[PDB]
Order: structure tokens, then sequence, then C-alpha cells
């Protein structure tokens, strides 16, 4: 979810026609390790997930500082 | 000139002809004969031009108003054209797999275009009318269209995916694009190398005629396709050696700018005239 | 109302002009375009007959209106061809190499065409006028003839041995004959795999257009030496990308169907005369 | 003729009647028999198309205009029936178990029809008047309807679930649908089999006459339950040998043609006229 | 509607002034601003040229009409400069050091000059009248003169040593040279480092002017020792703050503009005269 501070947010309550186009991405997976009291360390390593674009809609970031409505 | 422009001009259909202006426009005009490099390749003499002046004298030609222009190929000439002096002859070598090359060609020097510049990193652009067009030339063009909708996204082609765009021109020195008229269209375009102006086609091109060395009638200065017009300024002729096309040229250099015309000449030897 | 007989119609010459109908026309009649697959195949893009669609309709033709038919190869489509809509607009790649199939073709779509059974095995044929021909279509079409003389007797060939006979088609998707009318011949045809009908050809076919993206012209729909009428029904664009040519196709689509006419034979007044 | 198809045609009633047209009728006109393929293994002969085109020239039709076309039965040649001759004189034989096919048959090669295509997968389709069929043919047509209502809701079935729909046809190689008129209908067949056609019938066909080998008069060529028109070009025999039937054919084809009228001949061999 | 023919205009007096055109001249105009780059340097603002079309708003042109355009220096601004703006107003900061190519610059951008080529290794070239000059332009221009006789023999000059030549260029990017007329000269430029046409002086260019920043008028425009006209396009202003130039100019647009006129050449009028 996805917010600016554009004039196109200013005071989104209402939205209607709401459309979107967004290229698709790819998140790989990195290596983490865990941190055992003994021995040889194992590590977490690799995967990948393609994301492609699907509907967009309305919500709202909820932080401890501000309160977005946001794509 | 100008405020008189739109104003009535009458003649009586028993006006005496005036003598012949042939050699008044010659003594008065300069010549430029663009030939390909593989012309002067072929000839292999380092006097030819010399020659060919001596021969546009004997013509009627004084001496110093013809010009010779080499360029490598369609490609590279196709690249930003001058026409440089009051009658360009553009000697065309044909070559079957290049068809729409000559014919863009063709169409930009043969004629006027009225041509502004394109943001297409910035606004999204339409055709208006049927003269309009979109000529991008340089190094290499590739002009990706993604036709857009009345929210302004893409349709068939996401708006921001260039791989999803529609592939119209591929590497090319020249192009005209002509899209459908009245649709919104995002533009991608190698401007680092070439560069895409929205033009309008105004009318003919008197000063430049093309003589397509060899081949069949294969221009198409049209965009419409119901239309494929021979004009008396693209001629075609039959060839085996370079120097027999350079005599034909002379020999008939009145034939050749008879069927141009004078005035159609502006100041700068661009292919267009460019609104900023 | 009157259907079987012909009426004399007379107009004044300053009645009026009716308004235009072109928007009624696309509204009410469909378009069907004919594309070979490598087209598609080139332009890669899933949903691009819902994009065609699309700029139709920006040109004002309804959803649904434009079809879109794929066809393999001119060989392939040349096997009895099936041209439904009421506007019919065919790309037709040029190949130099198959210049006369590409000809048989407009031949049989741009023309219109009475045909009768022929059974080779039993009666022997002639061609009693110039606009009687032989038309063959299957998946592989060989034709051999045999002209015989008044006595029956073949000449340069024997009847009873069709080695002896004169090979005018050898594995033809599509096939014209054309031999000397008034003359009887014995026609060997391969007819498990090949049908030939005895063919009239009786006028244009007004609502079939052929647009040729490629070389020159070439076509030939008439089968007498002295002539090769150029109508206006066959357009030649030049091309690069089959994106481009769909989009020259649709911007232009008001001329295109401006060559065209409502198929004289498809109409209520047609009605007993051959068909509707 | 279309220009002056709307137009009176006056005749005064004493004109005098013209000489007989048979002779030149014959001498210009194609006849096509078809008939099954049981005709052909009950004579047991292969010359026999020759000797019957023999006797066709002893009354009066030039070698080369009798065809004969051979089909293997009643639903098999019911899958797009093909009328190729100027005039068509059918042989079906009667069987008691197939009166509605015989009578599909006939209605649909006695009489010209418009059809347009059914995407039964998309759309509901309604039958607006009486002269409204759905006409489907193939190798095995099973069609299931759905009646909707106002609010577009399956009367007596659940539009979602076929296997509530009403079965009207179960394997049929041709079958002419008539539902309510007015009501949509949501429908399923077995498109990979078969295509279904919404079709209307303009009138009758003229060229097209049923002989009917054996029986009693059980045709139904009008789905109206109050109606059963006997026409002229539905004729019925009675016979114990099939070179009897078809030496009647030929003895009386005067009066076999005498009941049918040229001019009805489509360009195309179909069965019926076709619009997408 | 009739272009090419001089039609002359018969306007009377008290015909009444029309309003102010400048409002709808500036909305329907651009003005471009050409600026050395130290000006960019000594503002030292990202955002400077937003802020002056905001300030150009409120004097009536539309955001996006002002372009600024920046240039190294007058050296390479002297490199063929295209003006294509409606109104183009050139900031050149005044040097003690580069009166005449000053002059030049103005000379090559406050004139109209038609201009056709030059082939200095093929024919001899004199200058016809006193608006011919040779305008050489490019990244370096050396020009040396060799003056010939009647006897096309060189005057203090040997036609085969260059090194007797005498030289009226050196180095630079833009050159005007003005030689004796009628007298031909053989020349030696540096034809790969730079190029050199024959240019004739029309008359002025109306939608440039040149605001000289500091100094005093040492502008030349004219070849004539006996007239150093200062036009109305030749401004000069005494400056210290580069902002106070630009407030300056963008304050008193209305006076600049009032300076200038729409070029009469880029405009339909002009159509074959030379342009448009
Ligand atoms: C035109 O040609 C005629 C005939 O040769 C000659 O007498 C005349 O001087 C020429 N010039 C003009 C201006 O008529
Ligand atoms: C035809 O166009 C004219 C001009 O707009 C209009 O007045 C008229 O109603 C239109 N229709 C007919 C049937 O004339
Ligand atoms: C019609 O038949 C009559 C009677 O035999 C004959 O005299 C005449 O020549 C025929 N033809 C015409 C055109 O009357
Ligand atoms: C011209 O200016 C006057 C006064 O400023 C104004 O009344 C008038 O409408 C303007 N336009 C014309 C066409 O006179
Ligand atoms: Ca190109
Ligand atoms: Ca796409
Ligand atoms: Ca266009
Ligand atoms: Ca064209
Ligand atoms: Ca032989
Ligand atoms: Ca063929
Ligand atoms: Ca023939
Ligand atoms: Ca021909
Ligand atoms: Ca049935
Ligand atoms: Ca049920
Ligand atoms: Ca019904
Ligand atoms: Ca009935
Ligand atoms: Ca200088
Ligand atoms: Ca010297
Ligand atoms: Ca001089
Ligand atoms: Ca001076």
């Amino acid at each position: 979810d996805y917010w600016d501070d554009s004039q196109a947010f200013r005071n989104m309550v209402y939205v209607r026609s709401l459309a979107a186009n967004l290229n698709s991405v790819i998140c790989t997976g990195g290596d983490y390790s865990f941190a055992l009291p003994v021995g040889q360390w194992p590590v977490m390593t690799g995967g990948a997930v393609s994301l492609h674009s699907a509907g967009v809609t309305l919500s709202t970031q909820f932080t401890d500082f501000v309160s977005l409505n946001s794509l | 000139q100008n405020y008189g422009i739109n104003l009535p001009i009458t003649g009586s259909m028993d006006t005496a002809y005036a003598n012949s202006t042939q050699e008044e426009t010659f003594l008065t005009s300069t010549l430029c004969l663009y030939y390909p490099t593989e012309a002067a390749t072929e000839i292999n003499d380092n006097s030819w031009k010399d020659t060919l002046s001596q021969l546009f004298l004997t013509k009627g030609w004084p001496t110093g108003s013809v010009y010779f222009k080499e360029y490598t190929d369609i490609a590279s000439f196709s690249v930003d054209p001058q026409l440089y002096c009051d009658y360009n002859v553009v000697l065309m070598k044909y070559d079957a797999t290049l068809q729409l090359d000559m014919s863009e060609l063709a169409d930009l020097i043969l004629n006027e275009w009225l041509c502004n510049p394109m943001d297409i990193t910035l606004y999204y652009y339409q055709q208006t009318d049927e003269a309009n067009k979109w000529i991008s030339m340089g190094s290499s063009c590739t002009i990706k269209v993604c036709p857009l909708n009345t929210q302004t996204l893409g349709i068939g082609c996401l708006t921001t995916d260039t791989a999803t765009f529609e592939e119209v021109a591929t590497a090319e020195k020249l192009v005209i694009t002509d899209v459908v008229d009245g649709v919104n269209h995002k533009l991608d375009v190698t401007t680092a190398t070439c560069t895409i102006r929205n033009c309008k086609k105004l009318g003919p091109r008197e000063n430049v005629a093309v003589i397509q060395v060899g081949g069949s009638d294969v221009l198409d200065i049209t965009a419409d396709p119901t239309t494929a017009p021979q004009t008396e300024r693209m001629m075609r002729i039959n060839w085996k050696k370079w120097w027999q096309v350079f005599y034909t040229v002379v020999d008939y250099v009145n034939q050749i700018i008879q069927a141009m015309s004078k005035r159609s000449r502006s100041l700068n030897s661009a292919a267009f005239y460019y609104r900023i």
C-alpha cells in the first residue's frame, strides 16, 4: 500500500474508477544464518518469487506517527 | 506579398506565352546531385566531378552551379537529410529489402513537413489528422507505442512495462509512424540516439526529384493504402554501370528540371520546418 | 419485389445528394480482416485483437462488428476461401516466388464466379468463352490436359494413355486453368485430393479487397495477357512491422471501405438472379 | 436491377405466347441427381452413369449437363448438403423410423434460408418470428435449451447446471429447432461436433425437387402444426428396383423440371445463405 | 491562398486601429532566451527557470511557452546557432577582445541569409554583389584566398601553392568573408574541420533580438565601412548581477517583443517564396 504527498492523496476519503498498471518484479531470498551455541551454523539461502500485478484497491496505513489513506 | 496572399489573381486566356525561361533558370540556379558512395567507388576516378560539371556546362549550367554530395547509403542519408540548392536530384539505389526505407526517405524529401518537438517522457501524444505523422530519425530509432484509454492507462500494454508495448520500429535511421487518430499513445523511444517529432504533411516538394536506380515501382510516399501515387518527380531507370546513369542524368537534365519547380527551396537545407 | 426481371431505373441529373451513410454502414455492417499467421507470431501479443477492436471502435465500428480470421499462408488460404463478412480485407504477404499463386488467389476472391460441377471421368470439357475457366481446389491439385480434335482423338496425346497428357498443374492448392476455347479436352485430375469446377467470371466481387504487404505490383486477376488491371480494391503497402500494417489498416479503414461496395450478389435484389 | 427491383412491371393479357423453351433450357442447364449409396449398390454397374447420360441425351440434354452425386444416407447427406447444378433432383429413400429427418432435409433443401452464427457460449438467443428457427448440423449435434424469464432466470431449469436443461435433439446430423418466440433461451450444444445457426426461412427454392422413393406422404416442410403443404417439387413414387426408379426419372424429367424453376441456384452451393 | 505571386495591397486611412494583439500573441507564441553558462553559474539556483517562467506568466506568457536555451560562450554559440522559437532574445555578454566575432554572430542571427553550397576543391568562386558573402562555420575555420585575374592566374599568389595564399580567418568558429566583387578567388579551407557557404543577405530577421550585456556599442552587422546601423533589435544594458538582467528582460518583455516582428519568412504566406 502506497501513499504520497501529492495532491492525489491530500483528502482521499472517497475514490471511484480506480485503475492501475504495474510491471512485475522479482524478490530473491537472501542468506540468513542461525547462531547455534555449538558446531556448524546452518544458513537459509535462496528463494525467489516473481511478483505480478493484480487488482488495486484502497487501504489505510496505520503507523505510530501518521494514519494515511493509501492505494 | 504576404498581405496580398489572400487576394485574387486574374488572367486572360489569350495572353501571349513568354519566351523559354530554361536558359535564365539554369544561369541563376544551383543543382545538387546526391549519389551513393558505391557510385563513386564504381566510377573509380578523382576528376569525374569536373567532367560532369563540364558536361552540364555543355548543357547550359554555368560552372559552379552544379554540386555533388555523397551519401553512404539510404539508411545513413535518411538521418536528417539536407537539401542544399535550388534543384535537388537524389539518385537512390534500389534494394528489394529496403522498400519501406526508400518509401520513407522519398516521403520525407518529396513533401513539405511541419514538425514540432515530442517530449515522450512528459506528454502522451495524438495524431489529429491524416496528414499528421511521427517522423523519427537519428543513429537508431526504436519506437514502442502503447495506446491509452480515457483513464490514460494502457490498452493491451502496461503503461509502465515497456516490454508489453507495441513495436513499430527497431534500430531505424528514419521512420514515419502512423497510429490510429484520436487515441493518446505513450511513446518509449531511444531518445539518447534519435529524435522524434510530431509532423504535418503540408504538400508536395517541387525542388526534390528522386531517381530510383534499378528495380520496379515500389515507392509509396502516402500512408493511405488506397493511394500509391507516382508523381513526375519520382523517376526510375535501369542500370548496369554508374557512368551510364550519370550520362543519362546529364543528357536529360532539362526533362528532370521540367518535372521540378522553382521557389520550393528554403533558406535552410533541412527536410522539415521546425516549430518549438 | 420484382425479382426475376431487369427493369430500367430513371433518375434526374439534379435531384440531390443524400447525407453521408458511412456511419450507418459501419454501425450495421461487419468487417473481416484476413492476415497470415506470421503476423500474429511477430505481434506476439495475446490481446492484440481486443486492442484492434478498440481502435476500430474509435473509428466508429461497434464492438463485435470486426472479426479477425487467421490463415497459415497464401497456399493454404487458397483452398476454398470463404469470405462471409459484409466487408472483407485480406492482408496478403508478397512472396516473389508465389506470384502466380497470389494472382490466382486474388482472381478467385476479387471476382465473382459461377461454378458448375466437372466429372472428368464421364465427360470431355470445353471452355465456351473468354470468361470460362477451370478452377480446382484441394490439398494437392495436379491437372493434366489432352486436347482432342473434331474426331475426338487427342492432339499430342492419347486418351487411353494418361502419361502423354500435358501437365498444367502440379501439387497446387488452387489453380485456375485456361485452355483454348472451343476444343474438347480430356482431363486427368487427382480427384481424391482435389475438386475441379467449370467456372464463369461474372464480374467483380465488390465487398472483397486485397492489401498486398510487400513487393511491387505483380497481381494479374485477368487471364488476358494484354491487360493487367489494378482495381481500387487491390491495395499495396510497404512494411517492416505488422503492428504498423494493422495501424495503417485501422487509421484508413474509411478509405478501404470506400474502395469497396456491398456485394451485389448478397442483397435482396439479387433474389432469383443467382443468390439472395 | 437492384435500382429497379421496386418498380412495377406491366403486362398486356393479349401478348402472344412464346414457343416452348424446354429445348433451349435443357441445352443451357445442368441437371444433378442425388441418390443413395444403396441405389448404386443394387444397380451394381460401373457404366450406369454413362448410360443414364446417354438416355438423358435422348431426352434433350447435351452430353455434359447431367451429373450424379452419390450420398451415403439421409442423415449423412443432411450435414451441409451442397446443391451444384441448375436443377437438383434428390432421390430420398423412405424409412418409417426417420420421418422427422426426412422432413428436416426436405425443409433445408426445398427452402431458402438466411443464417447467422450463434455463439451459444456467450449470449442467449430468441426466435423473433415464425420464420426464425435454429438449424444445427454436424457429425453429432446434441442441443439443450433452458428458457429464461424477464429476470434472466431459467424456467424449469438452472442457468448454471446444464444437467437440468431440456433435451430437444440428441446426436443429430441435422436438426431444426423451433422454440417459443420472445423467450430468451440459454443453449448448450456439442460445438466441437456441430455448428448451430440462427436461420430465417425466406421462401421456396424452386430448383430442388425431392422424390421420395417408397412410403407414404410424411414430409412436413413447415413447423406450423396445422399445415403440411405438399408442393409440386416434393414427389413420391413406389419401387421394387432402382433401375425402374432411374428410368422413371429419365422418362419424366420433362415433368420433373416443369415443376421446378431456374434462376434460383445460388452462387455458392450451400443449402443456406450465411452472414457473419 | 495565392502563393508565390506578389499581389499589391490597397488599404486606406480611417480604417480604425484594431485592438491590442499583444495578449493574443503572448498566448499563442513561444519565447526563447539564449544566455551564457556563466549566467546560470552566477545565479546558482536550480529552480530559477521555473521562477522566470512564473514571472513571464505574470507578464502574460502561458506556462511552458518560454524556453531557456544555454550556450557555453559566443564562439560555441557561433557554430550554426538554431533559433526556432517564435521570438528569440539572445543575452550576449560583451568582450572587448571578441568584437568582430560578436558582430559576426549578430550578423548571422539578425539577418536572413540564403546560402548555397561551396565546393572549393572543384570550382573557383566570386562574390557577385554587395549582398554576397562567404559564411564559414564549424569547429575551426582557416580560409586562405588567392585572387585570380582574367587569365585565371593568381594575383600575388600561385594557384598550386597554398602557402602563398592570403589568410582571412584563423581558428574561427564563425567567419563572414567579404572579398572584392567580380574577382574569382581560389579558396583553401579546412573543409574537414568546418563548412563554407555562399550566402546572400536577403534582409533583416525580425524574430531575433540581441541584448548586449555590459560594454559599449561595437556591433557592426553590415560589411559597409560607411554604415554601422544600430537597429531596434540591438539592445545594450549595463549589468552587475545576472538576476537583475533577467528581471529587466522579463519586466520589459513587452518592449523587447515590440522591437521584434514575426519572422516574415517563417509563416504560411511565404509558401513558395522560401518556406511555409
Ligand atoms: C523573345 O523571343 C523573341 C523571338 O525570338 C525575340 O524577338 C524577343 O526579343 C525575345 N524577348 C522578349 C522579351 O520578347
Ligand atoms: C442531413 O443532414 C442535414 C445537415 O445537417 C440535416 O439537416 C438533416 O436532418 C439530415 N438528414 C436528412 C434526412 O436530410
Ligand atoms: C415459333 O414456332 C412457330 C411455329 O412453328 C415458328 O413458325 C416460329 O418460327 C418459331 N419461332 C418464333 C420466334 O416465333
Ligand atoms: C476592443 O476593445 C474595446 C475597448 O477596449 C472593447 O469594447 C471591444 O469589445 C474590443 N473588441 C472589438 C472587436 O472591438
Ligand atoms: Ca526506416
Ligand atoms: Ca502488448
Ligand atoms: Ca494517424
Ligand atoms: Ca499508400
Ligand atoms: Ca504428349
Ligand atoms: Ca496455384
Ligand atoms: Ca479459354
Ligand atoms: Ca492479364
Ligand atoms: Ca434429424
Ligand atoms: Ca429441467
Ligand atoms: Ca419459434
Ligand atoms: Ca407442419
Ligand atoms: Ca569570428
Ligand atoms: Ca601571397
Ligand atoms: Ca564582396
Ligand atoms: Ca559596417
